[PDB]
RNA sequence: AGGAGGUAAAAAUGAA
RNA sequence: CGCUUACCACUUUGUGAUUCAUGACUGGGGCGAAGUCGUAACAAGGUAACCGUAGGGGAACCUGCGGUUGGAUCACCUCCU
RNA sequence: CGGCCGCAAGGUUAAAACUCAAAUGAAUUGACGGGGGCCCGCACAAGCGGUGGAGCAUGUGGUUUAAUUCGAUGCAACGCG
RNA sequence: CCCGCAGAAGAAGCACCGGCUAACUCCGUGCCAGCAGCCGCGGUAAUACGGAGGGUGCAAGCGUUAAUCGGAAUUACUGGG
RNA sequence: UAGCUAGUAGGUGGGGUAACGGCUCACCUAGGCGACGAUCCCUAGCUGGUCUGAGAGGAUGACCAGCCACACUGGAACUGA
């Protein structure tokens, strides 16, 4: 399977077509909506980045290098690295507002209330 | 007291520290406006106030709150900025001019308009 | 009334 | 008139002094929310707390030494002139 | 940070940026304490019989459906209305 | 400067109204949008948020921001610990 | 910011200017300044006054008036009262 963090990618949901412009010039994809967790494939299909297609199937093309053991390393490299980039959504943004802390401070609202009604003729 | 010492080493006078380090004594300065963002307040009151950041002609880099039920700021749009902090939001010491050249007065307002920069409608 | 020894056991949190 | 001498601005060089900006990275602090673990302090806070100092530890903090009170606690039971 | 001293750990003199509208002292009424004193109570002790282990009735939570109506839901709701 | 012609004809806004601080009701939105010099306001009867009407103040100016002194006996020589 | 200066402290003689003087040279003397702050670094035109303030004070020195300094940067001289 294709290394991952956490999703892991099982392999078999890789595109790699090698062509020629030499077999070594590879023209990687990889598909949007592979089994990735609820919020993982809306972060993939979705882009504000580079390399990104709009069909989901990503396009990085594996060039610059002569052997093919290097350009199936680096295409991962271009991968890994590109899915932190993707997951990077203004670095720590859900953002995840809490529901419980909400009624604690409204608690402590009242209790300056109560405490307010303080000097006057 | 010892009025002797006082002779040795005159009574000192405190700093005049300013809650405004806009930039000395300027009433207003134009800032080129980076990064249009939204925040909570602190604890006791809660909201996502609309705000943003701020370069000066100086070259200060400070935030500053868009205050007005709804705004026209873009990434870059030219702003005028004034002193005054809000007391909710933990980090920001300036109001922006509703009203000033690239900032626009907010939509319907009757009851005061000279803050909020709204024309009065003669129609 | 002065004065001498002497008798006591593990156990958090309620969210800044 | 021309020639020559000393003083000199500027310039170049070497050479340090001082300060203003800038710097990959890193340190500690403030603020914000209170999510993770823990529960140190306030009652004797469940081992009294704190100061100085050294060591130790994921964290509050723990331990040793000396000091202070900004510490609590003298309640009952067998006994004698 | 710098100066000075120190073998060293550091010591001494001594800022500002930033951030809050409070921090703090004594004392007062209560509250509470794994503080003390006096006193009470099927609180426990000394004894009797039950629940939870079985079947069934009833109530509630939950679940399924077109409905399985509403409220109560630590003690002080759950054969309650 | 003075006189005459002449239709009231050509000429009023701005902040604020919970308390500090003179001055109130209603509607809409419901810790959301937003308000704010200070304390704070808002979870479907908000005199504080937006609108409407009325009202308080000043007035061809009215408010926000910036700066100075005073209030500050919060550098106290006058006048502190 | 703790020591600072070496025509630097002074004398004699020459020279020099409208005029006194290390203003400038030769020789000799070894002093001068400094905690009532010398030197160093930073800031700044000064005053009459302006504003505030009960006063003492504090901020400040734009406009009117007086003084000083500069004329693109720096150096020198001439002409001329």
């Amino acid at each position: 399977i294709v290394i991952s963090r956490h999703v892991a990618i099982p392999d078999g949901e890789l595109e790699i077509t090698a062509i020629r412009a030499s077999t070594a010039i590879h023209l990687r994809f990889d598909i949007r909506a592979s089994s990735l967790p609820e919020y993982y494939k809306e972060r993939l299909l979705a882009a504000s980045h580079h390399l990104i297609s709009s069909d989901g199937v990503i396009v990085i093309k594996a060039q610059e290098y002569r052997s093919q053991e290097l350009n199936r390393e680096a295409a991962l490299a271009r991968l890994v690295a590109m899915i932190k980039e993707l997951t990077t959504e203004k670095k720590a943004r859900r953002p995840t507002r809490p529901t419980r802390a909400s009624k604690e401070r409204r608690l402590a609202s009242k209790a300056q209330k109560s405490s307010v009604k303080a000097m006057r003729g | 007291a010892t009025v002797n010492q006082l002779v040795r080493k005159p009574r000192a006078r405190k700093v005049a520290k300013s809650n405004v380090p806009a930039l000395e004594a300027c009433p207003q300065k134009r800032g080129v406006c980076t990064r249009v963002y939204t925040t909570t307040p602190k604890k006791p009151n809660s909201a996502l106030r609309k705000v943003c950041r701020v370069r000066l002609t100086n070259g200060f880099e400070v935030t500053s709150y868009i205050g007005g039920e709804g705004h026209n700021l873009q990434e870059h749009s030219v702003i005028l900025i004034r002193g005054g902090r809000v007391k909710d939001l933990p980090g920001v010491r300036y109001h922006t001019v509703r009203g000033a050249l690239d900032c626009s007065g907010v939509k319907d307002r009757k009851q005061a308009r000279s803050k909020y920069g709204v024309k009065r409608p003669k129609a």
